[PDB]
């Protein structure tokens, strides 16, 4: 089958900036190339068709374009609505194939996140369970570590972790992670610690609580 | 105007099918063949299948061929796709389309052994009186529930500002997920704060509030 390997596979731009996204044809896929958006409700919309023509009624601050292998959507000036996603799509044979896509996200400052760490409730420990959560909240750029320590030794199992989309109000993203165990593994350690490394500094956020202090 | 209407989610079991409908309406739909789209994880897309409405030809993904079976009816104008011997791995978004330029909104598939499970909802609390520019921030952790999805509040909504209800994860058939609020120290413990967490599949509702444990 014919692989289109699209890129980026996020980008973060601004309004009023031109950007432009690219998908690479294995086999040669001729001008039989679709350029498809899709909004976060699940919605596709056709862009563009044969490569470089426009759709009805797309507004034309955007373009299609090729060169040699290369298909690329560009967008000439950035608009609220226009931070979506994109598909290029090949149907010069079958089976017809999709890029992987791009989501274009909003630019803004770096910011630190505001990190915190919460022992397992009474209400869980009495179940028999013990979970212990660090929010990771509101930082920019979207990439961060965490590292968990359980009395200073570094604990990987049993940890689970969740990211927000970008926050649509202030543009910063946010991270939960969970490390869980029994009760039991629990009551046998002390200190637990949640380690955030962030591109805001080379030091990490170190939030602990001990399990015994208030 | 040209519409492909699909029909509502679906939640099955491993091994069960599935039939999902596509309407048509606003153009001959004899005319145009009509094409059958996956999407994964809710970005990453494979072109199932496609199907000519004037003869009943099919046309089949190699990888979809045992999978997926699609037919029409001229009368309704309506696209079937059956889904057969379902697996976790066929959990995904389906869409129909005319030729691969007008789309249908989709229909989440959804295949699992789980049986439908309120989730446990418990207060996250700091554990000592630090505070970080006057703010306080607190949450709820909402575990073990089958399936998506499940709504959470704080304070029945008048709370909405400085919220993070993080997507659910899937640990051993159920899910979880977290939700944290940011409020003024000020605020709380002196104020009540309430996660309230509902679970439309099992019509439940729960609420916890958040009580202070830090010691000063």
């Amino acid at each position: 089958d014919i692989q289109m390997t699209q890129s980026p596979s996020s980008l973060s731009a601004s309004l009023g900036e031109r950007v432009s996204l690219t998908c690479r044809a294995s086999q040669d896929i001729g001008s039989k190339l679709y350029w498809l958006q899709q909004e976060p409700d699940g919605t596709f919309k056709r862009l563009i068709y044969a490569t470089s023509s426009l759709d009805s009624g797309v507004p034309k601050r955007f373009s299609g374009s090729r060169s040699g292998s290369d298909y690329s959507l560009t967008i000439s000036s950035l608009e609220s609505e226009d931070f979506v996603d994109y598909y290029c799509l090949q149907y010069a044979s079958s089976p017809y194939t999709f890029g992987g896509g791009t989501k274009l996200a909003i630019k803004r400052a770096d910011a630190a996140p505001t990190v915190s760490i919460f022992p397992p409730s009474s209400e869980q420990l009495t179940s028999g369970g013990a979970s212990v959560v660090c929010f990771l909240n509101n930082f920019y750029p979207k990439d961060i570590n965490v590292k968990w320590k359980i009395d200073g030794s570094e604990r990987q199992n049993g940890v689970l972790n969740s990211w927000t989309d970008q926050d649509s109000k202030d543009s910063t993203y946010s991270m939960s992670s969970t490390l869980t165990l029994t009760k039991d593994e629990y009551e046998r350690h002390n200190s637990y610690t949640c380690e955030a490394t962030h591109k805001t500094s080379t030091s990490p956020i170190v939030k602990s609580f001990n399990r015994n202090e208030c | 105007e040209i519409q492909l209407q699909q029909s509502g989610p679906e939640l099955v079991k491993p091994g069960a099918s599935v039939k999902v409908s596509c309407k048509a309406s606003g153009y001959s739909f004899t005319d145009y063949f009509i094409y059958w789209v996956k999407q994964s994880h809710g970005k990453s897309l494979e072109w199932i299948g496609d199907i000519d409405p004037y003869n009943g030809d099919t046309s089949y993904n190699q990888k979809f061929r045992d999978k997926a079976t699609l037919t029409v009816d001229q009368s309704s104008t309506t696209a079937f796709m059956h889904l057969n011997s379902l697996t976790s791995e066929d959990s995904a978004v389906y869409f129909c389309a005319r030729g691969l330029r007008f789309w249908g909104q989709g229909t989440l598939v959804t295949v699992s052994a789980a049986k439908t499970t309120p989730p446990s909802v418990y207060p996250l609390a700091p554990g000592s009186a630090a505070q970080t520019n006057s703010m306080v921030t607190l949450g709820c952790l909402v575990k073990g529930y089958f399936p998506e999805p499940v709504t959470v509040t704080w304070n029945s909504g008048s709370l909405s500002s400085g919220v993070h209800t993080f997507p659910a994860v899937l640990q051993s058939d159920l899910y979880t997920l977290s939700s944290s609020v940011t409020v003024p120290s000020s605020t709380w413990p002196s104020e009540t704060v309430t996660c309230n967490v509902a679970h439309p599949a099992s019509s439940t509702k729960v609420d916890k509030k958040i009580v202070p444990r830090d010691c000063g």
